[PDB]
């Protein structure tokens, strides 16, 4: 009911499985990992300084320091049926830098 | 045997005058001017059991299967940082008590630095001529800091490595030269290899070193100007009234040393710090809810927690929303090092101040004292609002909320309340002076009126309304007790009465005592006196 | 007589004369303003709720009201009325008590009857 | 200074996997 | 205090009628809107509602008895009767709001359920209770 409701981002709207989303652990603020996963709210909380990034609109960040939106892997299944990356991250994962844009 | 040894030692050193000066410095005594004392006692604690510490430490990142005392954690891969950090507390006897002794002595050490900067604050001690000395101790309290930080970021483990984490992605989002000093810094990507091996290097000797290099000079340079003291009775601008170095003020001090110390033993046994073993090896993706720091670095994080999502973006760079936490935190030790210098401009008052001054007395000074504690502590509460919101239920946003929102008016109510109490208490001050201590002997006089008996301490001019006593920078006494119109007197034990006879000449001696002494002091007074009148 | 040091009269802070007292009023102002400009700059982060914004607006207001009424200090002016069985100003009280005490003033002319009932006879006035 | 690169979706999808090898 | 000792039998014995009325009355009365029995409720903390009437009053009129004829107890009394001292009356102290502040902790340490937070309100309510009773009796700073 959820994975219905999700608002892609552009340039990645194929980088889901059926209901399956990866993003980047690493805070977008500081590498502080974001594990705190609610599974009803579907946001993400970084214990670290309290930001929460949605997981229904593409990982942007919705309280706390975090400016930039979570990164997200693309993924898929094999012919053996396992998961696998189906592709590789399309921005620099972790904290921002100087010269961390285009 | 001892009149031969110091014979063969004068004749070689010349020294009878010089140490005889020394043994004959006069000391101010105060409650307040012994904080600074606390700092030095933890201090010698520190590298005293930080040595000791040294012997079973290994500070390589180079990983390694565990099999040790600690029976759980066996056959855990972890660092070799980590792996002698847990064998200091469950190989080495009473390694634990040792372990827990220096950081309950870094946690004393900060707190006993803090303190005793608000004492040199309040009471007007940073003026001319001390600043140097508020240099030096401001760059002591910077270094201890970081210090304490480098030190608990030794043993790798898992709470640790998130502030090393947090502190290396702080550096690497520096605009401009970010990248390269964090490359500079850590030796390459983090981690690396030869991080611990700088920290540790910086921690037993770099900062050691300039820290020890720091106090002695600082003490020295407190040595030299042989301290201050309050306003009081026969005490001027241009002398120290207290005791001498011997035999009160060194035994003294000894007393208090071994004080600390024991106390620092007591909690090193009994109050559990850094339980390390329940923390687990440092590894990137794994993080726990409560990651503060430590108390003296929770002041950064609260900063970096309250400041919103500001990032600027400039086409090809960005400026991190985390920068601005950098200035912020700039500024505020901007702000307290250049104190002296800033009080004196706007004041216009630089005038070689030797006595101190009550903090009632300047409400300005004392007021923005208190508002910048409010603002540190309320950065202290933010840096660890996780651990406040859910044991005391309150919605985390709202402690955010808080903490951004009471930032700018918790500071500004402070000020209010701090400087009408100053005024209040200035006021109760003269109330005194003018018409004497308020007894309560609530007289009804024949016509009905009740009257409360005043106790003068000036002289009075035809029927009781005591002259005014002008305000002289002193505490004036408030009750009748303070004048010892309360004082037991029946000499004895708890139940020996005392043989009258005994007990007769005692407080004879004692009452001619006490008047000799307040003889001499007011003596002093008019010395002053007609000193100051040519 | 009270004296003046600093702009600053030792009859409202005593010890005017010892310390650091009274921040010029232009000071109190730009600390304000600041701060207000810091209250209304809160709105612009990646919160979604619009709780924190109405106590933030409430804040602002508040502060905004104080350094008003701080900036053109609203003074009011004595009522000068006259309620019932009340005196102008500039009306000698007498002592009551002391005029009942002694037979003088208020109690200075009383009845011979008036005298007995508050039990005193006439016979020891004069 | 909203927002570098990171924009909404283009337009509103649905599939089914059906991801299939017999 | 003369009539004061003696306007308390009004109230204690008025409660003490009612307590045994009803005790009597409950547990032998069916009304069919309620059950038959003692309730131990109304009867026990109304035996000794009547229990603090009795007390106040025995302990006043033990009193009243060996105290003189006072001015503000005569009818027709001189106000210069009573020229003199009346005792001691505190004329300031910070005890009272510091001690409600210690209250105060220890009230939210019940409510929080935190034994770090009742130990410690415990001790800081014993320490400013102490301090309020010790006020006038701290001796003169000895060197
Ligand atoms: C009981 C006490 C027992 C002694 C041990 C205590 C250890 C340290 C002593 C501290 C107390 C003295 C404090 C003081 O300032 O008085 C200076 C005092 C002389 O005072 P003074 O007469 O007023 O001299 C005028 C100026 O101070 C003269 O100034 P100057 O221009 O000639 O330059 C001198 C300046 C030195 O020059 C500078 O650094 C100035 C910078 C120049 C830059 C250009 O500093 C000194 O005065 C050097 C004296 C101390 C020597 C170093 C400490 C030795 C202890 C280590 C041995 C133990 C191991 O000198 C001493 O007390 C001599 C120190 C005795 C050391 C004993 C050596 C050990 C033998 C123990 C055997 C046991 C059996
Ligand atoms: C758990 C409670 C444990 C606290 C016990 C601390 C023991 C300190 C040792 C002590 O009492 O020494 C004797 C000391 C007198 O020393 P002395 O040798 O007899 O007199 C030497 C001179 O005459 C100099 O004496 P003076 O006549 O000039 O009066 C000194 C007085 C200056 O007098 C004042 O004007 C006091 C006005 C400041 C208090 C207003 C608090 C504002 C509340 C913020 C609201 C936020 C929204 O103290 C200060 O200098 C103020 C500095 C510290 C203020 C920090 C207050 C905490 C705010 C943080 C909120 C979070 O007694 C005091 O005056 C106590 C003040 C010492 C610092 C304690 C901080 C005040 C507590 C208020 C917070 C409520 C606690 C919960
Ligand atoms: C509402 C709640 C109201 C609470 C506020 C009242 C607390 C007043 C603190 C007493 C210290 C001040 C004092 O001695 O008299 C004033 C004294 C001036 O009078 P004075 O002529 O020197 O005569 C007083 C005697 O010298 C003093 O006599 P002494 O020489 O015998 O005493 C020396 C020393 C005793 O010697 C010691 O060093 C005692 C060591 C402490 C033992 C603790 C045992 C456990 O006194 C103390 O340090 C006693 C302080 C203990 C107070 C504990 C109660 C605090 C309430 C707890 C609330 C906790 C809230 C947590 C915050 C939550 C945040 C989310 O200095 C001051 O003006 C300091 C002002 C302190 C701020 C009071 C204004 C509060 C406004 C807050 C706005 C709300
Ligand atoms: C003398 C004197 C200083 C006079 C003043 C005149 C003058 C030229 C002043 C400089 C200008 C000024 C007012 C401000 C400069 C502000 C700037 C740009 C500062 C950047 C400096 C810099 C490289 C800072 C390093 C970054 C720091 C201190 C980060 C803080 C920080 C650290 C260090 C942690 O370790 C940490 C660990 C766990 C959680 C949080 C933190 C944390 O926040
Ligand atoms: C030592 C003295 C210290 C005393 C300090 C006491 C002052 C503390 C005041 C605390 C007020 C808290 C009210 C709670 C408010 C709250 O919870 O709202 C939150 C956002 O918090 C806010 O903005 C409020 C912050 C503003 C407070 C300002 C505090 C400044 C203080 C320091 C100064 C004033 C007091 C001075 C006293 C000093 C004494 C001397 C005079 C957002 O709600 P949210 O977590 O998103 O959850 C909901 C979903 O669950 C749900 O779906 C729902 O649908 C959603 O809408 C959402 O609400
Ligand atoms: C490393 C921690 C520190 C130690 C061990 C230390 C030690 C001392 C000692 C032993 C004194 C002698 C007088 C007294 O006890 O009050 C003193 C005085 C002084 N300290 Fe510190 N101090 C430290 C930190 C600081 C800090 C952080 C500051 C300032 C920001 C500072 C400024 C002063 C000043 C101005 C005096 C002079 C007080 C006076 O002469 O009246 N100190 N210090
Ligand atoms: C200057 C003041 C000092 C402070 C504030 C300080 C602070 C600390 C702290 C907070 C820790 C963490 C301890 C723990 O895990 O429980 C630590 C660890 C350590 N410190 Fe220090 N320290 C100081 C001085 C020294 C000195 C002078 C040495 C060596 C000569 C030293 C050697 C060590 C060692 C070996 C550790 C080992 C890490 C561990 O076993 O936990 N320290 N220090
Ligand atoms: C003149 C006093 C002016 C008071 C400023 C109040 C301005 C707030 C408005 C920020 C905003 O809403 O624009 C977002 C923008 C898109 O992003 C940015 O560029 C961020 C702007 C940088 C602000 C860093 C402030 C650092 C704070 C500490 C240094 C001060 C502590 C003392
Ligand atoms: C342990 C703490 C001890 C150190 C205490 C800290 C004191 C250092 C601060 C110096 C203050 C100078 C005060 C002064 O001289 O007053 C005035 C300085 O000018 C100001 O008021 C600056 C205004 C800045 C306001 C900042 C707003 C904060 C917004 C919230 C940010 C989130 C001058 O005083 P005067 O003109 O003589 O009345
Ligand atoms: C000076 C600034 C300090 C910075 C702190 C930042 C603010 C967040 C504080 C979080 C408080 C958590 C409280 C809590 O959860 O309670 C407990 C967890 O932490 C503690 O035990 C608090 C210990 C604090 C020291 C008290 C010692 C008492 C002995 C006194 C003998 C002299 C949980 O309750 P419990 O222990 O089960 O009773
Ligand atoms: C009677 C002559 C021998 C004793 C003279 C005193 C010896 C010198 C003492 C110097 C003390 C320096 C510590
Ligand atoms: S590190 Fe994730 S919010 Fe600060």
């Amino acid at each position: 009911a959820d994975a219905e409701k999700v608002i892609e981002r552009e340039g990645q709207e194929s980088f889901h499985y059926g209901d399956y989303y990866a993003y980047s652990k690493i805070c977008t603020h500081i590498g502080c990992p974001t594990s705190l996963y609610e599974a009803q709210t579907n946001r993400i909380l970084c214990p670290c300084h309290q930001s929460q990034f949605d997981a229904l609109h593409y990982g942007k960040p919705v309280f706390g320091p975090a400016a930039r939106a979570l990164p997200q892997l693309p993924i898929t299944v094999d012919e053996e049926g396992y998961l696998i990356a189906a592709g590789n991250f399309i921005e620099p994962l972790g904290p921002a830098f100087w010269e961390r844009k285009s | 045997s001892l009149a031969t040894v110091g014979n063969n030692l004068d004749s070689r050193y010349t020294m009878a005058s010089g140490i005889r000066r020394q043994i004959n410095k006069v000391f101010p005594t105060h409650w307040s001017f012994m904080l600074g004392e606390i700092a030095l006692y933890s201090f010698i604690v520190l590298l005293l059991t930080g040595v000791y510490l040294t012997l079973f430490f290994d500070p390589s990142i180079t990983k390694v299967i565990y099999d040790g005392g600690y029976l759980p954690l066996n056959g855990v891969e972890m660092s070799r940082a980590y792996a002698t950090a847990l064998d200091i507390s469950f190989e080495v006897r009473g390694g634990l008590f040792i372990r827990q002794m220096h950081h309950w002595a870094a946690l004393l050490f900060v707190v006993s630095m803090l303190v005793h900067m608000l004492r040199i604050f309040f009471t007007g001690a940073f003026r001319r001529p001390r600043e140097a000395n508020w240099i030096i101790g401001v760059v002591l309290i910077i270094l201890g800091m970081a210090e304490g930080f480098m030190g608990y970021s030794l043993p790798d483990d898992l709470l640790s490595g998130v502030g090393l984490r947090i502190m290396s992605a702080i550096i690497v989002g520096l605009p401009i030269i970010g990248t390269w000093m964090h490359w500079l810094i850590f030796g390459g990507d983090f981690p690396s290899d030869l991080m611990l091996d700088r920290f540790y290097i910086a921690h037993v000797l770099i900062i050691p070193a300039i820290l020890l290099g720091l106090i002695a000079a600082h003490l020295a340079l407190v040595w030299y100007q042989k301290h201050t003291q309050f306003p009081g009775a026969g005490r001027t601008e241009n002398n120290v009234i207290g005791i001498r170095i011997m035999p009160l003020f060194a035994v003294k001090a000894v007393a208090f040393g071994l004080i600390v110390f024991g106390f620092l033993a007591l909690l090193a046994g009994v109050t559990t710090i850094n339980a390390i073993w329940n923390l687990g090896p440092y590894n990137p993706s794994q993080v726990s809810a409560g990651s503060q720091p430590d108390v003296y670095m929770l002041w950064t994080d609260g900063a970096a927690r309250v400041m919103p999502a500001w990032e600027l973006y400039l086409g090809n760079y960005t400026i991190p929303a985390v920068f601005w936490v950098a200035v912020m935190l700039g500024i505020l030790v901007v702000l307290l090092v250049t104190y002296p210098f800033i009080e004196r401009k706007f004041t216009g008052d630089d005038a070689h101040h030797n006595l101190l001054q009550r903090p009632r007395d300047v409400p300005v000074r004392t007021s923005l004292g208190v508002m910048a504690l409010v603002f540190y502590i309320l950065l202290t509460v933010s840096g660890g609002n996780d651990v406040y919101a859910m044991q005391f239920h309150v919605s985390l946003n709202a402690m955010t909320w808080i903490g951004r929102i009471g930032l700018i008016v918790g500071p500004a109510i402070a000020y209010f309340i701090t400087y009408r109490l100053c005024i209040g208490l200035q006021r109760s001050d003269r109330e005194v002076l003018e018409h004497g201590i308020e007894t309560g002997i609530i007289k009804q006089m024949p016509n009905g009126a009740f009257i409360e008996v005043h106790q003068p301490l000036g002289p009075v001019d035809d029927h009781g309304h005591p002259i005014p006593l002008p305000y002289a920078g002193a505490a004036v006494p408030k009750q009748m007790n303070q004048l010892g119109y309360a004082e037991v007197e029946t000499r004895g034990g708890f139940f020996g009465p005392d043989p009258e006879d005994i007990r007769a000449k005692a407080k004879e001696i004692e009452h001619a005592n006490h008047i000799e002494e307040a003889n001499t002091l007011r003596a002093l007074n008019e010395a002053n006196i007609e000193r100051d009148k040519n | 007589e009270p004296e003046i040091y600093r702009g600053v009269s030792t009859l409202d802070e005593p010890s005017a004369a010892w310390g650091w007292h009274g921040l010029k009023r232009n000071t109190i102002q730009l600390a304000g303003w600041i701060s207000v400009l810091f209250m209304l700059g809160y709105n612009f982060g990646n919160h979604k709720g619009h709780v924190e914004t109405i106590w933030l607006l409430v804040i602002t207001a508040l502060l905004v009201i104080g350094l008003l009424i701080h900036l053109f200090e609203p003074k009011l002016s004595q009522v000068r009325t006259i309620t019932s069985r009340n005196k102008p100003v500039g009306h000698v009280e007498p002592d009551w008590t002391y005029d009942q005490a002694t037979l003088t003033g208020t109690w200075g002319n009383l009845t011979d009857s008036q005298l007995r009932s508050v039990n005193i006879e006439p016979s020891r006035v004069a | 200074c909203x927002x570098x690169x990171x924009x909404x979706x283009x337009x509103x999808x649905x599939x089914x996997x059906x991801x299939x090898x017999x | 205090m003369k009539s004061s000792a003696k306007l308390m039998y009004g109230p204690t014995v008025f409660m003490a009628a009612m307590a045994v009325i009803y005790i009597f009355a409950t547990m032998h009365v069916s009304d069919g809107g309620s059950v038959k029995g003692v309730e131990w409720v109304g009867s026990v903390a109304l035996v000794l509602s009547a229990g603090l009437t009795l007390m106040l009053g025995v302990y006043l009129h033990f009193t009243e008895v060996r105290v003189d004829v006072l001015p503000e107890d005569w009818e027709e009394a001189e106000v210069a009767d009573k020229a003199g001292t009346l005792g001691f009356f505190s004329p300031s102290s910070i005890w009272p709001a510091a001690m409600s502040g210690a209250v105060g902790f220890l009230a939210f340490g019940v409510v929080y359920f935190h034994y770090w937070m009742i130990a410690v309100g415990l001790m800081l309510l014993i320490f400013t209770i102490t301090k309020l009773n010790l006020q006038y009796g701290v001796p003169k700073e000895k060197h």
